[PDB]
RNA sequence: GCCGUGCUAAGCGGGGAGGUAGCGGUGCCCUGUACCUGCAAUCCGCUCUAGCAGGGCCGAAUCCCUUCUCGAGGUUCGUUUACUUUAAGGCCUGCCUUAAGUAAGUGGUGUUGACGUUUGGGUCCUGCGCAAUGGGAAUUCAUGAACCAUGUCAGGUCCGGAAGGAAGCAGCAUUAAGUGAAACCUCUCAUGUGCCGCAGGGUUGCCUGGGCCGAGCUAACUGCUUAAGUAACGCUAGGGUAGCGAAUCGACAGAAGGUGCACGGU
């Protein structure tokens, strides 16, 4: 859920240098992908604000988040709307990859 | 095992931040 | 005529009833055995009178005919008596459906006096009226809202060099939305809550039981009595049948009489 997504971005900022993993310790580059470009991010990080605006119910069941709920979340994070819709699509592909492996 | 799980989670978060096509 | 030897006729069962215009037979019955065969029942062969045809036995006669007597039986009509079948006719009789009244057997209830004396319980139907208390709400406490209440909104977010604003989520009140807990105060509907307000139907038409006083009603199942109703089982007419009678035909037994011819001898 979104409470877990923020924790992953929060732990990335906590333990991440030069987008490590990606040879952060040598530091030259260094971006692990290459790359970088960051790769993420000055906007993926905001990702934290969108999940923060959600309720406890909305976080536990993201399938309940529709038009009237989205419009409320966007106004509380000062977003729109395409940036939040991007974060949720990325999270959907993550759980598909998590259940398939470990 | 727990440590491994944590690492995996972190990786997933990083990927999300990067963004990528479906 | 008396004797000897022959032949003919007759005969070799009859009767009753029906039928046929009769007279017969075949058939049915009555008496007996008393020759044979062809015909006879939509009757058939006849019509005087004889069964048609054909054949065998006996012969004038105790064994041929006639008549009286006796009487097995056929038929018909009528009465008294018994049985069977069928139908009217009716309070003899079975039975519908019954009116009135009373007696005993049983229950019961109430009609008269229902006076009068006793009591308990119950009823108990219609209709309206009402409160009760039985249910449904305000109310109250508790709780109580990511996004589309609110109050208070830490922390992230934005505008900005600052002073000051923007978006307003988590959380926590109260209140919407609700939720839970019980009950005064508040609304609403009402059951033996009261029959408390009353009317009508019986205010005694009752329901029930018990102690009672002469009729009563009811089961009128039984008794007596009187009056109605259907028809046959038990009653009356016709038919058949037995003990009765009349009529008319008649087997059988028995009595009285009548029935020929040829030749030879004399």
């Amino acid at each position: 859920t979104l409470d877990d997504f923020l924790e992953q971005l929060g732990q990335v900022r906590n333990m991440g240098p030069l987008d490590e993993l990606l040879q952060m310790m040598p530091g030259a580059g260094k971006m692990k992908g290459l790359k970088n470009i960051q790769v993420d991010e000055k906007q993926l990080n905001h990702v934290e604000a969108i999940i923060k605006s959600m309720t406890v119910l909305e976080k536990e069941q993201p399938d309940i988040i529709n038009a009237s709920r989205r419009k409320r979340i966007a106004k509380g994070s000062g977003t729109s709307v395409q940036e939040v819709n991007r974060l949720l699509k990325q999270f959907d592909e993550m759980k598909k990859m998590m259940k398939q492996m470990t | 095992l727990f440590l491994l799980t944590v690492c995996t989670t972190v990786l997933v978060s990083g990927w999300v931040v990067l963004g990528w096509m479906e």
